[PDB]
């Protein structure tokens, strides 16, 4: 995991909303990489999602 | 040294069992193993505690090999009682012993040959995808198990390409008191033309004589029932409707002298793993009162060593609920006289009907097309 | 007619003291008594009481627990050799979840209500404080299985789900990085159900994190407020207790009472047979047991030392009493009653831990998101 900066239509957008309401923030990016679906794991009765 | 009984219940060939003792190869592993044979009735709990102590009392028992003849269920349920109180392992072979409980404690030394209701509702849907039968209902009443049963049913349909429509779900209890109108009203909701049953040999009798009232059983319905409404071959209610499908353990091309040298392999085979590679082998005094005190010798690495062995080219490696994981089943049909006949064997996962179009037991018609 | 029943206590002088209730009861078809001793192992607990059922073909069994502090293995034998000929059974001082599963112990009846009811009325005190955010944690065990589904399930209906649910295994020794998990959370409302064992080892770990300050709260349960828990324990927690738990006379004095209503209902029905006396003889199942439960459940009993006591569906008495139970400098003084489904305030003012006089609120905002 190496630091890296992000910048877009979102992250400008979150700035001036936080400004708002006197808070702070520290983001970091997903580790698998999707969306997320539900899934059925170990062929088992409960579901989790990704 | 290793001191094994084995235990008959009602009517056995004796003499065949004695012979079929030693028919297997036992050189190559250090076991040099004794055989104890008693027989006795089926009096009590009482009788079969007293036998069993009196046993384990008299020559260095480490384990014993159980049968049985009768179709009673608590019997399993009293002998997984004692191999909780007792660190030592039995095996349920045939009879009664055979039949699933719900669920072994953690600290009990039981295993049972014979599949579980898992592998028998998964095999239920194996059969439905061969015939094409799409439409089916379920009904069931309170067994230990039943949520299991439905559970897995309605989960393997729900994730596969071909369409499982199941149209409603009946979990009546026929235990309640003047409940049989309910019932019967409620019974008139089926309409799919499969129906899956999970019911006692005694539940299931009056279930069908209350459908046969309703008339629900005559010639487009099939009936699908597990292994333990059968229980014995030969007693047949004559309740049941003809044309029932079922699905039983391989009886009849596997009797039991077999299974008694299949019994003691595992045993002995097991005590030669855990032998060596830890140089040690649990021998404690096996006290019959005041047992509390005896557990000192801890004997869950010999149960680790209970889960996986084989012999003779045979896969026998069991489960953390203690059953097969590879069992040899068959499928019967009652035909149109009171009797079963062979339909099917499957092994390995690959079923293997001898009929091609199931017989027909006028608005069927054909149609030729390209 | 002559309708004897059958007990089973721990002390001679208990004995005679039930011997003294069914001479009383004898004034309201004679009744008899009949009672044996405890023995320190099950399978002569078993031996004996079949060989007792066999003496006087009882109708009814009633069980207590043994001086024994853990006793969880005490009334299993008695459990099965009784459901093994369907007789009912109704147990006094038995509080494990593991006798209401209707599956392995198809007949029992409970003279107390099990924990789950303890976890189901922590939720009148979040009613009346206005706290709706809560952090619970829960030993890996059937116990805390139970009570976590049935928390859920009450709350399912006010749709307020709880923040976080952590578990730990049992009989461990370090649970520092599990109690770090939840310092980092926003919750400040505590709720344990684990063994008196685990109550020390939580106790001593949460002292040196600085987890027990001001603005926390701490909902406990019988078995933790007890014990040795109280050497190494906070001030300020809250726990809970049973106005008429512990005494055995006044249970007594009245289980007696309502199994002889429903025997009256029973004599004159229909179809009457005696369960058979024959222990080493039948191994048939008796016709009365099947009936004899359910009518035996919903036998509303008019009054008495205890209360009205009417059992619902589960074999498990309702509407039982608890008192909101409190400790402030070393020693416990009783705040409020839990009268049926709400609760009073008392006299007394409780202090909360860390020394404040209010309600606190359970909540810190958090100011750094993800
Ligand atoms: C009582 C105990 O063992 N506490 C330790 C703790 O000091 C350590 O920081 C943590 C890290 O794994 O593990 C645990
Ligand atoms: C419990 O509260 C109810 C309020 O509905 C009250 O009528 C009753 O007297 C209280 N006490 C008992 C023992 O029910």
């Amino acid at each position: 995991t190496v630091p890296q900066c992000c910048y877009g239509f979102c992250i400008d957008l979150l700035i001036k909303l936080a400004r708002t309401m006197q808070f702070t923030y520290e983001v970091h990016l997903v580790a698998d990489g999707k969306f997320g679906t539900q899934e059925r794991v170990q062929n088992s009765n409960k579901k989790e999602w990704n | 040294s290793i001191g094994i009984a084995v235990i008959l219940v009602g009517t056995s060939d004796e003499v065949a069992i004695k012979d079929a003792h030693e028919k297997d190869d036992f050189h190559h592993l250090s076991v040099v193993p004794r055989v104890e044979l008693v027989a006795m009735n089926e009096t009590d709990p009482k009788s079969i505690i007293t036998r069993i102590c009196d046993l384990m009392s008299d020559r260095k028992i480490q384990g014993v090999v159980f049968a049985d003849d009768t179709d009673q269920e608590a019997i399993a349920q009293i002998l997984d009682f004692i191999s909780a109180q007792t660190l030592t392992p039995i095996l349920g072979i045939h009879g009664g012993s055979s039949m699933i409980m719900a669920d072994k404690d953690e600290s009990s030394m039981f295993f049972q040959f014979g599949p579980s209701i898992e592998q028998q509702a998964s095999v239920m849907l194996n059969i439905m995808e061969e015939y094409d039968w799409y439409i089916f209902s379920i009904v069931t009443t309170y067994f230990p198990g039943y949520q299991d049963f439905v559970n897995k049913i309605r989960s393997t349909i729900e994730n596969s390409f071909v369409g499982w429509e199941l149209e409603e779900v009946l979990l009546l209890d026929m235990s309640l008191d003047d409940g049989d109108s309910k019932i019967q009203n409620q019974l008139k909701k089926l309409q799919s033309p499969i129906i899956l049953l999970y019911c006692t040999k005694e539940e299931a009798t009056y279930i069908f004589e209350v459908a046969n009232s309703v008339g629900l059983t005559g010639y487009g319905y099939t009936w699908i029932v597990p292994s333990l409404v059968a229980g014995d071959t030969d007693t047949v209610p004559s309740e049941f409707p003809t044309g029932l499908i079922s699905v039983s353990y391989d009886e009849w091309d596997y009797g039991l002298p077999a299974r008694v040298r299949d019994g003691i392999a595992i045993i002995t085979t097991a005590a030669s793993d855990m032998l060596s590679e830890h140089s040690f082998i649990p021998e404690p005094k096996s006290s019959c009162y005041n047992t509390h005190e005896k557990r000192i010798y801890q004997s869950n690495m010999l149960n680790r060593y209970l889960i996986n062995v084989t012999f003779e080219g045979r896969n026998l490696s069991f489960s953390e609920d203690g059953y097969q994981m590879h069992p040899k089943l068959v499928i019967i049909l009652l035909n149109k006289e009171r009797k079963w006949e062979r339909v099917g064997k499957w092994k390995d996962k690959s079923l293997q009907m001898k009929y091609y179009v199931w017989p027909r037991m006028d608005d069927h018609l054909s149609i030729v097309t390209l | 007619k002559i309708v004897n029943i059958g007990a089973v206590l721990s002390t001679r002088k208990h004995e005679q003291m039930f011997r003294e209730a069914v001479n009383q009861a004898n004034k309201r078809i004679q009744l008899q008594a009949t009672s044996v001793t405890h023995k320190p192992n099950a399978i002569q607990m078993a031996l004996s009481v079949c060989e007792d059922l066999i003496s006087s073909q009882v109708y009814a069994i009633l069980v207590s627990h043994p001086p024994t502090p853990n006793d969880h293995f005490t009334p299993t034998p008695v459990s099965y050799t009784a459901g093994f000929y369907r007789i009912p059974v109704l147990g006094l001082t038995t509080r494990m979840s593991i006798y209401s599963d209707k599956s392995i112990h198809l007949s029992f009846l409970r003279t107390v209500p099990p924990y789950s009811h303890q976890s189901s009325v922590w939720f009148e005190m979040m009613r009346v404080y206005n706290w709706n955010h809560i952090i619970l944690l829960v030993s890996d065990d059937h116990e805390g299985r139970a009570a976590q589904k049935r928390l859920e399930t009450l709350l399912e209906e006010r749709e307020s789900k709880a923040e976080k649910v952590l578990q730990f295994d049992p009989g461990t020794k370090n649970v520092t990085a599990l109690l770090m998990e939840a310092r980092e959370l926003e919750a400040r409302v505590i709720i344990l159900s684990a063994s008196e064992d685990d109550a020390a080892t939580v106790y001593r770990a949460a002292a040196m994190l600085d987890m027990t300050g001001s603005g926390y709260v701490w909902l406990v349960g019988e078995r933790e407020i007890s014990g040795n828990a109280l050497r190494y324990a906070p001030d300020g927690i809250i726990g809970l207790q049973l106005i008429n738990g512990k005494n055995e006379s006044a249970h007594i004095s009245d289980a007696v009472g309502v199994v002889a209503q429903a025997v009256h209902e029973l004599l004159e029905k229909e179809n009457i047979t005696d369960p058979p006396r024959g222990c080493v003889g039948n191994t048939n199942i008796w016709k009365t047991g099947p009936l004899f439960k359910r009518v035996l459940m919903s036998s509303k009993y008019a009054d008495g030392v205890t209360g009205r006591v009417e059992f619902n569906e589960d074999g498990d008495r309702k509407f039982a009493q608890y008192s909101i139970m409190n400790l402030q400098n070393r020693k416990l003084v009783q705040v409020g009653i839990y009268n049926g489904t709400h609760v009073i305030p008392n006299d007394r003012k409780i202090i909360w831990p860390g020394g404040e006089t209010e309600k606190p609120r359970g909540y810190q905002m958090s100011t750094r998101l993800k």
